[PDB]
């Protein structure tokens, strides 16, 4: 997560 | 659910310290966790995000000084060389989407003069007699002088809220702060009493506030 | 970075305002909106830039995608009254020296009142302490005042601090807390002591003579  | 932070206090400065965050209702080993902090009268600042799996990661700023650790119940914030710069009340956070639980914050306050905790005196503020009587009047407390913050201030034990104004505190030149706190109230409120603690010094003063007397 | 602008904005109560949140690399959709309001912990209206957290209102629309979002908060409250602030999310892709924006200040318009005013002389204890403090307090009014000491009629330049209170939830207005502090010698130097406070060409004035209290 926190990636896009 | 909730979160909240400990360990905040006076730090001399170049110092170190090291603020806990205690959760409750929810697993640490399920949720992202964070740490935020805020200077008087200035925005917020990310800090660091440690994610229940995964690398920390920290602001540009705060690598280097800064860890971020956890246990299975706990995540802390080690500072270290800490300056006035780093004054400010600092926040635990759940990340979850963005920081959706903050914790109440704890003051970590570096003294440019190093001063040590100092105990604020508490003064009463009620009006000079004002020669026509009325059912209500306005009353107070000035508390002065005090170092590192918060302070807490109540009226009649908690039990008086509807009218009370407590100001933002001021930081006077010297470095130590003060605050004042005013109540109106009709009669059945009187008399009034503030309760003003410091944690700090362990100071609790309970004031009562009489209106002059004519 | 994650620019805001404007850096404040004032509008009436019932109306709408939209606010920016310009990040210079893409965020996709990681972008949280919070509400502050002075002296409390921030609190999260919105995530994923567009769906609103639990109980929020549904007049605060968030909107955008990549580097480029809005907020905007129709039939404004006085409850509004608020610094807003976005908040990237993508820790995984960017490196940040701030995940938030540096704020959005949003003042609530409402109708115009006139403070009244308190004067508080110092306590009898204060004297001995060699230091007196002599409070004055502007209460419910808007727009913003200036306060004024006068001592026997002289404008005093130093030993004033003032502190103000957040525009209240349910009529908008402020409190404001002036306070001047004295040695007791100057103190007991002087008999007439004013607090005058003004609201462009409003002033209101309180007075107290240190001999009557």
């Amino acid at each position: 997560g926190x990636a896009g | 659910q909730s979160v909240e932070e400990s360990g905040g206090r006076l730090v001399t400065p170049g110092g170190s310290l090291t603020l806990t965050c205690t959760v409750s209702g929810f697993s640490l080993s399920r949720y992202n966790m964070g740490w935020v902090r805020q200077a008087p009268g200035k925005g917020l600042e990310w800090i660091g995000w440690i994610p229940f799996r995964g690398s920390l990661k920290y602001a540009t700023w705060a690598t280097g000084r800064f860890t971020i650790s956890r246990t299975s119940t706990t995540v802390d914030l080690r500072m270290t060389g800490l300056t006035a710069a780093d004054t400010a009340t600092y926040f635990c956070v759940r990340s979850s989407d963005g920081f959706d639980l903050w914790g109440p914050g704890t003051l970590v306050t570096i003294s440019s003069s190093s001063g040590q905790p100092k105990a604020p005196s508490v003064f009463p503020l009620a009006p000079c007699c004002g020669d026509t009587p009325s059912s209500t009047v306005t009353l107070g407390c000035l508390v002065k002088g005090y170092l590192p913050e918060p302070v807490t201030v109540t009226w009649n034990s908690g039990t008086l809220t509807n009218g009370v104004r407590t100001f933002p505190s001021v930081r006077q030149s010297s470095g130590l702060y003060s605050l004042s706190s005013v109540v109106s109230v009709t009669s059945s409120s009187q008399p009034v009493t503030c309760n003003v603690a410091h944690p700090a010094t362990n100071t609790k003063v309970d004031k009562t506030v009489a209106p002059s007397t004519c | 970075d994650m620019t805001q602008t404007p850096a404040s904005v004032e509008a009436v109560v019932g109306g709408t305002v939209t606010i920016k949140c310009q990040a210079s690399r893409d965020t996709g959709d990681g972008l949280i909106w919070y509400q502050q309001k002075p002296g409390q912990p921030p609190k999260r209206l919105i995530y994923k830039a567009s769906t609103v957290a639990s109980g929020v209102p549904s007049r605060f629309k968030g909107r955008g995608s990549g580097t480029d979002f809005t907020l905007t908060i129709s039939d404004l409250e006085c409850a509004d009254a608020a610094t807003y602030y976005c908040h990237s999310n993508f820790y995984n892709r960017w490196t940040y020296g701030n995940a938030f924006g540096g704020g959005t200040e949003v003042v609530v318009k409402g109708d115009p009142v006139a403070p009244t005013v308190l004067i508080f002389p110092p306590a009898a204890d204060q004297v001995a302490t060699g230091t007196v403090t002599i409070v004055c307090v502007a209460n419910k009014y808007f727009p913003d005042v200036t306060v004024t000491w006068e001592v026997d009629g002289t404008t005093q330049t130093t030993g004033i601090e003032n502190s103000k209170t957040p525009q209240n939830s349910a009529d908008c207005t402020y409190n404001l807390s002036s306070t001047l502090t004295l040695t007791s010698t100057q103190y007991n130097s002087h008999k007439e002591y004013t607090c005058k406070v003004t609201q462009g060409t409003t002033s209101v004035v309180q007075s107290f003579n240190r001999g009557d209290c």
